[PDB]
């Protein structure tokens, strides 16, 4: 029968590892680097695009940074199509919570839900896991500014600064060196771009290669603003920090 | 790989035969039937001295007139016990009477071969089901994961079983008293156990018509162990 | 008489590769060349009509397909896989959009829906991925003209111009030299015909080439008059004669 | 179940609920507490069809207590009231709807404000300075329209509530056997034992 | 649906998927449980490979199942959430129908039953998790500490450890824990728990988490500075 | 070899190995004999024990007042198949007020066994059955094999060493068929037939199991001191 | 090498089960041909009855799908009949739902889409057949549309299928290169059948008796197969000029 | 290699080896035949007497479908019964909806499509029988033979099982020597002879002859078993021809 052709995607190895999760993480290690840095007055999300071509329409393009609601955004590392399945589920969960309680979803609750979906694909159903790691950047009135990551295992953890995708070992050493707790958004912007500038496999870091975003509580009269940077605005912040 | 319900060339189900190997690795359980009652005893086998041994529940009540001892993957027994209890109570609800020991055993054994590609594998545990009813009197049954059950005058299961069974072969007779059967279970358990037998690492129980199924106190079993030591030293 | 293939047939290998997706991309590489170029006032998509026999009527086989009145699609790879995707793409444009909002979806969202269907064939039980890459050109009121590529993984990217299939590496280089942000639609058609001539071996004419545009509204192709807001389809497939006219000024 | 009242004052919410349980000809009980604590700073009173009332109240209680353990956090009164409303709005188009009307009195610890929500069996939610379900409101709303001020103390709120109960004891046909009164404030929920 | 028998017997009578789940537990960070005369303490390891963490918002290792019962674990973190959620739901369901909170033994028996079910159900793998479940029964002052594992067996322990290098800390506890006279106070019990973790942890106070559970729903988590005082006192006595 | 992993696979010579392996489980089972005359039909079964402390495994199962079987192989599979026969006998009675024909009972067992040999996931039944009965066309004896093949016979035997009893019956055919209106002599012939399959062990009081059905005789099972007469 | 057993991609981007289904197509060792007239569409196929014990009237690979649509199959008869029954059901259902007769090209598309599903879904095998659909369509006129185990389909001016398809194909190609038209310029279907048989004789290099051929003819509003005696009349006319 | 391990897999030839392996089970079985006559059909089968203990005339192999169709098969006997059970359901639903009894060509395709369906998936095994069947309908007599692949054709004479070559040779002589046709009573006699001649391939164990027939004149177009004097007359004719 059909048993012959079953890869068995949800089993332990003799060492007690999940084969498919480990191999999915190997896939993610080749994806473009994404960095999240959390400051006292905001969060930065910076990410490197993978497909440099002069003919790619950049201003209408979105492979890395996605909006989940007005308060929460994600940076993607891995298969973009897999990520969009999960993103649309997370957008729905947020609106279900808003409909039920008449309050915006707390960041951790959204993260846990997505992380539980990923977990399920490793324990039952016989399907391959999602080849995606997320950096979640968000704000709520309980914990304020929060950074999380999740990976194909369905495990999630909180961070002051973090990287996913390619060259994370190198990236995390550089962040651990220059990060301080009293840091601000403008300084964190500079740190994010400098870290990508050194870890990048490309010859030079340019505006056409980056997706950039900030979550500030520096809107008019104590609200929170999500800014997804336009190409010209990424070009300006590259000149300002002194990279180009 | 290969089917879960596959026959071997000798005409045996692979998974059933492999579950019998799991049962050999389990702790020893012994049952002896008499005209005064049926005795059930087990080796507890704590993995460490910090483990509170009284929480090791390898002897279990099914109804007032039916007790049960287990050996093998003891976690698998919980759903079998749950089914046995429900079957016993349900039959009392439908018929206003105690359920026969054989019928209860048969109901448990009907679960056994419900596996395939229903549950994904056979049970990895054998049961000694002991009880009393008005029709066939005091009875002891051995329920396997094959779906087969045999009645026994006496039976040992688990790691020391073949050694214990040969000893039960010589010692059992139709005129055994209940007191004699208690000592005989303690004797044979002490023989096959790795660690030295005492009230904390071994447990006795019985089922009589008058008092029903009773798990023995550690203080009561301790006296029977002391009585055993003296009678063996006596010759 | 059971579907027992409830498990994934695409899995991660030790190196992190999804083998079936890579192999699907290889099938796309073997397929005939197709391209897309975006102008200021339009978009063009084009491909070769590789006829399997001269007895076969190549007019009946449509490689360039209307999805909505303002959106068109072309492919490289396995033709039957493309055909069923066009059927599903047309239907999902109605079910998940037009029957809700009373208007056709914008290009990017229809692309997103097609992408979703292709992703699911990359993860669901008992199926292989689609062996095609699509080029989807379209127009909508708020985004303007656009051109998208969709791969077997479900991933999609917006392009100013690109090519896929057989001679895509050479064709993409040719387009990099010729493309600028001030191109008119006629200039983009001219560049499309020049680019496509390089990858074609045999005959090169209106009968062996399939080309369509997303351009101005065509009220003459609408089929009715009396509603000022309905101005006609922006999708138009160029005729055999219309292609040959432009090949003389080539 | 007959009379449930609620009044929101300066720094607290007071709920008053009748003690009688009557089946047909006989008053079976005269000490029934028609309320459940949903969280430490949120109390729900209820009235409606026999059986449905308690089943619904305990079901909501279980769900809010589950949320509290999972997040190690107390939902705001507004959030609890929206959850309750959705459950009732779902219920009304079921095979057999919950015939239960509720008042939710809570103290929001974030905003430092008392809040009173009135929700009927259809899922009709309103936030109010004072509320009532059933025939009670026909007598008590006019009173409260006259005597209520937003800056009243808890003691003034209790006196205003005595004036409501006296009016109901004078003019309503059913003997509702007095009321159990409970206060919800910054310090939690407590029962006024003498009323 | 995906029906494939993943947990099956092998010729030697072993279920490899269950045994390989125990290896996932062996990999997990160390967790320890010690019960005193009038308390239970749950100690947990935090691996210091992960710095630049946010300790406010990171999932804590000890989880409240109800106001009177706690659950810690060793193994796969994602798997543990599924057991914790099911246990939390069952705790409220028990209150709803029995009008009484769960006993610690009952909650353990439920979690253990879920773990067992995943060893003989089609299309699923076992949980790569062992748990320590601790607390006090309602209106009872006797301390309770139980352990569960992927197979579904459970049992009661005077003291117990699970996870990486649990062999070493179990060795320590077997010689240092006296049954005739357990840790009489909260101080004595926390000290013995920290001492036992200091055998394996090989770092100061950031890598140790302590949670004290007392009768009548009195659960509190110790801070870094409070734990660091125990670490200081243990090593100063050791220098002799 | 490569073609014995499941029941859905033919071998290159057109064989179904899983079915043949199930057939092997019957040969390992204890011996049981069936025979009949024109008036009565008899089952004789050698029951097997685990050891001296154990009971002897029951071999004979009653299906209706006029029909029953003896088993050899996996006993739980005999329980499943006998339960199915009990239900089909019962359906015939409740719906049509009709005792189920023994020939039709065989056809139903055949078709039930067959479905397990053609579909994936399932396994063949691991047991052989001897069905006796008395219906509107007189006494009947059937042999069931879990391949699906069911055969009507004057006499037969199945299990370990069953060839000995089967040869005896092949010689005795002309004698025992004529034993009409004499149940004790027909049982004697069955007990003498099963004796040809014995080695080392002999027929004791709790070893032997006999059943009979006939003209004015319901299906009744004899065990214990009830069979001491025939030893 | 389980990528050769089920319909998943090999490293080369190939589906081996589809390719092997194409080889099953020629198992019968039969050649078919289809051409278009002015008013008609003719399909001819070789008929081989090796066993004397066979009833020759029941041996056929031409099927009447609907009143207007005929289908000839190249491939084994079980798969041919599977395809025939489904096409009949699909044609009838189409008429019921949409109120007009299913066009030849639309039925071809539908059957091709079904074939595509078997190349993408693992539990279903491809059918080892090539299906040549013929009609005189009320909109498009004389029509030939052909489907294969890949789920490919296309319209044809004329076509051929079988072991010696290339020899027949080139013969037909060369005729249409001379005439410079997409069809057989002939009024009666009888003469179009005579053309079809003649050009198969030339291409295969074999003579035919009445029992060696099988013929199907589509006209406006009906498709029908010829009897042995109707074919004999055709063979006599070919020989006499 | 590995192409023969799973049903519905094409080999590089374009063959389904599992179906070809099912044919080997058919070739292993006893001989069964069919003869088309003037106004009907005759079926006959070889039943091997494994033992004296087999009750004569009791283990009936030929099966009726509806009241007008006869079915006989060689190979795995239970697989044949499963196919006839389905055939009976197909004939019943046809008669339920359309009133008229199922025509023989219609019935042939119902079996054909069902057998063919068991070559489409790896979750099922092909049928291990070749089935000879037929009867009388409104358009006259029809004889068919159906293989494990689902393949079937109409026949003047048909044969399958271990003695098929011997039988096929004898049937071919009848077709040549009787072009105007064979009578129903003649076909019964000839069917007996052919089974007796085909028994030389299974000559170790003695056998039992079983015949059935449908004929417009002799049975009113209904399926009946040949019994008593007419059976013995056919046995005597067969015994005379071998000697
Ligand atoms: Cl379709």
């Amino acid at each position: 029968g059909s048993r012959r052709y079953d890869s068995r995607t949800t089993i332990f190895s003799p060492e007690g590892r999940l084969y498919q999760v480990e191999y999915a993480l190997e896939s993610i290690s080749h994806a473009g680097t994404a960095i999240g840095i959390m400051a006292s007055d905001g969060i930065v999300l910076a990410a490197e695009r993978k497909v440099t071509s002069t003919l790619l329409e950049q201003d209408t393009s979105t492979e890395k940074l996605y909006k989940l609601n007005d308060k929460i955004a994600v940076a993607v590392a891995g298969l973009t199509a897999d990520a969009e399945i999960l993103i649309n589920t997370a957008r729905i969960h947020a609106q279900n919570y808003l409909k039920t309680y008449n309050e915006d979803i707390p960041v951790e609750i959204l993260v846990r839900r997505l992380s539980d979906i990923k977990q399920g694909y490793t324990q039952h159903g016989g399907l391959r896991p999602f080849g995606v790691s997320f950096i979640y950047a968000g704000y709520d009135d309980r914990y304020g500014y929060q950074l999380y990551t999740s990976n194909p295992s369905g495990n999630y953890t909180g961070w002051k600064a973090i990287s996913v995708g390619a060259n994370t070992s190198a990236a995390q050493t550089l962040l651990q060196m220059d990060y301080k707790d009293d840091m601000k958004v403008d300084d964190a912007i500079e740190l994010a771009l400098k870290t990508l500038s050194k870890t990048t496999d490309s010859s030079a870091l340019t505006y056409d290669r980056l997706e950039f975003a900030t979550i500030r509580k520096g809107a008019n009269d104590g609200e929170v603003y999500q800014k997804i940077f336009k190409p010209q605005e990424i070009k300006d912040i590259l000149v300002k920090t002194g990279i180009t | 790989d290969r089917g879960v319900s596959t026959f071997s060339p000798e005409g045996r189900l692979f998974q059933v035969e492999y579950s019998l190997e799991a049962i050999k690795l389990g702790s020893t359980a012994i049952g002896i039937a008499t005209k005064e009652g049926v005795v059930l005893g087990v080796e507890k086998r704590a993995t460490s001295p910090l483990l509170e041994s009284d929480s090791i529940e390898k002897i279990v009540e099914i109804d007032r007139h039916i007790g049960c001892a287990m050996s093998g993957l003891t976690a698998d027994a919980r759903s079998m016990i749950e089914h046995a209890r429900t079957a016993a109570v349900t039959h009392n609800l439908y018929y206003d009477e105690d359920i026969n020991v054989e019928s209860l055993t048969q109901s448990v054994c009907d679960l056994a071969l419900r596996f395939g590609e229903l549950m994904s594998r056979p049970f990895g545990v054998a049961l000694l089901i002991a009880g009393h009813d008005a029709d066939d009197g005091y009875q002891l049954f051995h329920a396997e994961p094959s779906g087969t059950f045999y009645r026994y005058n006496a039976k040992a299961i688990g790691s020391g079983s073949e050694g214990a069974q040969a000893e039960l072969l010589n010692e059992w007779h139709s005129s055994l008293t209940l007191k004699e059967a208690e000592l005989l279970v303690l004797k044979i358990l002490k023989q096959v156990m790795e660690e030295k037998l005492d009230e904390n690492n071994a447990q006795l129980s019985c089922i009589t018509k008058q008092d029903g199924f009773k798990i023995y106190d550690n203080e009561k079993t301790a006296e029977l162990i002391k009585e055993l030591k003296e009678k063996e030293a006596a010759e | 008489m059971t579907d027992r293939y409830s498990f994934s047939l695409t899995t991660f290998s030790p190196s992190g590769k999804l083998g079936q997706i890579d192999y699907a991309l290889t099938a796309v590489k073997q397929g005939v060349t197709s391209l897309g170029i975006k102008a200021t006032n339009g978009v063009v998509i084009a491909t070769e009509k590789k006829s399997s026999s001269p007895l076969a009527m190549s007019e009946t086989l449509s490689k360039v397909s209307l999805l909505t009145p303002d959106i068109g699609a072309v492919y490289s790879g396995m033709g039957p896989d493309y055909r069923v995707l066009v059927d599903k793409s047309r239907k999902v444009a109605h079910t998940s959009y037009k029957r809700i909002y009373g208007e056709y979806p914008p290009t990017k969202l229809l692309v997103s829906e097609v992408a979703k269907i292709m992703q699911e064939a990359t993860q669901s039980g008992g199926v292989r991925p689609f062996g095609v890459s699509l080029l989807i050109a379209g127009h909508d009121e708020f985004n303007g003209f656009s051109l998208y590529q969709v791969d077997p993984s479900g991933s999609y990217f917006p392009w100013k111009a690109t090519a896929i299939g057989k001679g895509s590496v050479a064709a993409k280089t040719f387009l990099e030299k010729r493309w600028n942000d001030e191109l008119e639609l006629e200039d983009a058609i001219h560049i499309a015909l020049l680019t496509l001539k390089e990858s074609v071996e045999g005959e090169f004419n209106g009968d062996t080439i399939e080309l369509a545009i997303i351009g101005d509204e065509n009220p003459d192709l609408l089929g009715y008059t009396g509603i000022p807001t309905d101005k006609g389809p922006r999708f138009r497939k160029l005729t055999s004669q219309e292609i040959n006219d432009r090949l003389e000024a080539l | 179940m007959d009379i449930i009242l609620g009044i929101r004052v300066q720094d607290s919410v007071i709920l008053a609920s009748s003690k009688a349980v009557t089946r047909g000809i006989s008053v079976l009980k005269d000490s029934d507490d028609k309320t459940r604590q949903l969280s430490p700073h949120t109390l729900m009173s209820f009235a409606g069809e026999a059986g449905d009332t308690v089943q619904f109240a305990e079901y909501i209680q279980a769900n809010i207590q589950l949320y509290s353990i999972r997040e190690d956090y107390e939902l705001s009164p507004q959030a609890v009231s929206s959850f309750v409303r959705q459950e009732l709005a779902k219920s009304i188009r079921s095979r057999r709807p919950y015939q239960v009307n509720v008042l939710i009195g809570g103290y929001d610890k974030k905003k430092n404000k008392p809040e009173l929500y009135q929700i009927d069996y259809l899922g009709t939610k309103v936030e109010l300075p004072y509320g009532a379900h059933g025939y009670s409101g026909f007598y008590t709303f006019s009173l409260l329209d006259h005597h209520y001020r937003p800056d009243m103390t808890t003691e003034e709120g209790l006196d205003l509530l005595k004036l409501c109960v006296q009016e109901l004891e004078k003019r309503m046909p059913m003997d509702f056997k007095g009321v159990i009164v409970k206060i919800v404030d910054k310090d939690g929920i407590r029962q006024v034992d003498d009323f | 649906g995906y029906d494939r028998a993943l947990s099956i017997f092998s010729p030697d009578g072993h279920i490899f998927q269950v045994e390989y789940a125990l290896e996932a537990v062996k990999r997990g960070t160390c967790a320890v449980g010690v019960k005193g005369k009038n308390c239970v303490v749950l100690g947990c390891e935090r691996r210091s490979t992960l710095k630049l963490q946010d300790t406010r918002i990171t999932p804590s290792k000890v989880s409240k199942i109800d106001s009177h019962v706690v659950l810690s674990f060793s193994g796969l973190n994602a798997d543990s959430r599924i057991l914790i959620e099911k246990a939390r739901v069952e705790a409220q369901s028990h209150r709803l129908t029995l009008e009484d909170p769960v006993t610690v033994e009952y909650l353990t028996r439920y979690v253990a039953g879920v773990q067992q079910r995943y060893t003989q159900s089609g299309g699923v793998r076992p949980f790569g998790v062992s748990t320590l479940i601790a607390g006090f029964d309602p209106r009872d002052d006797e301390p309770k500490l139980y352990q569960t594992e992927p197979s579904g067996i459970y049992s009661s322990w005077s003291a117990q450890t699970i996870g990486r290098n649990s062999k070493t800390v179990r060795e320590f506890l077997e010689k240092n824990y006296d049954r005739k006279e357990p840790p009489a106070t909260v101080e004595e019990c926390v000290k013995l728990t920290v001492r036992s973790l200091l055998e394996v942890v090989q770092t100061g106070a950031k890598n140790i988490e302590i949670t004290v559970v007392k009768p009548d729903s009195d659960i509190v988590a110790l801070s870094s500075e409070e734990i660091n005082q125990y670490v200081t006192q243990i090593e100063q006595e050791k220098q002799e | 070899n490569n073609y014995d992993g499941d029941t859905v696979t033919f071998s290159p010579t057109g064989r179904l190995f899983q079915v043949e392996y199930a057939l092997e489980a019957i040969k390992q089972g204890s011996v049981t004999v069936g025979l009949r005359s024109n008036t009565h039909a008899v089952l004789v079964a050698l029951k097997r024990n685990a050891d001296e402390l154990s009971s002897y495994q029951k071999k004979i199962i009653k299906c209706d007042e006029h029909m029953g079987l003896s088993l050899a192989g996996l006993a739980p599979d005999a329980r499943v198949l006998s339960n199915y026969l009990r239900q089909q006998c019962n359906y015939s009675s409740l719906v049509f007020n009709r005792k189920l024909a023994v020939e039709r009972a065989g056809h139903l067992l055949c078709d039930k066994a067959q479905k397990n040999t053609q579909s994936y996931g399932g396994r063949p039944y691991g047991v052989g059955l001897l069905i006796i009965g008395y219906d509107k066309s007189g006494a009947h004896l059937l042999e069931f094999q879990p391949s699906g093949n069911v055969t009507e016979l004057y006499g037969t035997a199945i299990g370990a060493r069953s060839q000995g009893a089967k040869t005896y019956l092949e010689r005795t055919l002309d004698t025992f068929i004529k034993i009409d209106g004499n149940p004790d002599e027909l049982i004697k012939a069955g007990v003498e037939a099963i004796s040809q399959s014995l080695r080392d062990e002999s027929l004791t009081v709790d070893n032997l199991s006999i059943a009979i059905v006939g003209k004015d005789t319901p299906f009744t099972i004899y065990d214990g001191e009830a069979v001491a007469k025939y030893i | 090498g389980y990528d050769r057993h089920i319909t998943i991609f090999s490293p080369e981007g190939r589906l081996y089960q589809v390719e092997y289904a194409f080889k099953a197509t020629n198992q019968t060792n039969i050649n078919s041909l289809a051409v278009r007239g002015k008013d008609c569409t003719v399909v001819i196929s070789q008929k081989k009855v090796p066993d004397k014990l066979l009833d020759p009237t029941t041996v056929s690979y031409i099927f009447c799908i609907s009143r207007t649509i005929g289908m000839v199959v190249n491939g084994p008869i079980p798969d041919a009949r599977n395809a025939a029954l489904r096409a009949k059901a699909e044609a009838a259902e189409f008429r019921y739902k949409y109120g007009y007769d299913m066009p030849c090209d639309v039925l071809a598309k539908r059957m091709a889409n079904l074939s595509q599903i078997y190349t993408q879904r693992a539990y279903m095998r491809p059918l080892g057949v090539i299906l040549t659909f013929v009609s005189v369509d009320e909109e498009l006129g004389p029509s030939i549309y052909k489907t294969d185990p890949a789920g490919y389909y296309v319209g044809y001016k004329a076509t051929a299928t079988g072991p010696k398809q290339q020899e027949i194909t080139t013969n037909l190609e060369n005729h249409f290169k001379k005439s410079k038209i997409d069809h057989i310029n002939e009024e009666s279907w009888e003469k179009v059948v005579e053309f079809a048989i003649t050009h198969m004789i030339d291409a295969l290099g074999t003579e035919f008796s009445k029992n060696d051929l099988e013929v199907g003819v589509a006209t406006k509003d009906k498709f029908f197969t010829l009897s042995a005696e109707n074919i004999e009349e055709r063979l006599v006319a070919i020989a006499e000029q | 290699t590995g192409y023969d391990l799973s049903n519905s897999v094409f080999s590089p030839d374009g063959r389904n080896f599992q179906v070809e392996y099912a044919v080997k089970a058919v070739e292993n079985g006893t001989t069964s035949i069919g003869i088309k006559c003037n106004d009907g059909v005759v079926f006959a089968v070889e039943k091997l007497i494994t033992s004296k203990l087999l009750v004569p005339q009791k283990n009936v192999k030929i099966q009726v479908v509806d009241r007008h169709i006869g079915c006989v098969y060689s190979g795995l006997i239970p697989d044949g019964r499963h196919l006839v059970n389905r055939g009976r359901e197909e004939a019943a639903s046809f008669k339920k909806l359309y009133k008229t009894p199922i025509p023989i060509p219609a019935f042939a395709d119902r079996l054909g499509q069902y057998v063919q369906a068991h070559t489409l998936y790896n979750s099922v095994r092909p049928f291990g029988v070749s089935t000879i069947f037929g009867g009388v309908d409104k358009n006259g007599a029809h004889l068919y033979m159906l293989e494990p692949s689902g393949s079937y054709w109409g026949y003047k004479g048909a044969a399958t099982g271990k003695g098929r070559q011997s039988a096929k040779a004898e049937l071919e002589k009848l077709v040549d020597h009787h072009p105007e046709g064979l009578s129903a009573r003649e076909a019964v006699k000839q069917a007996a002879k052919i089974i007796y001649l085909a028994h030389e391939d299974n000559k170790e164990k003695d056998f039992e002859l079983e015949i059935s027939w449908c004929s417009l004149s002799e049975t009113n177009g209904l399926h009946k078993f040949v019994k008593g004097d007419l059976l013995q007359e056919a046995i005597d004719f067969a015994q005379k021809e071998i000697n």
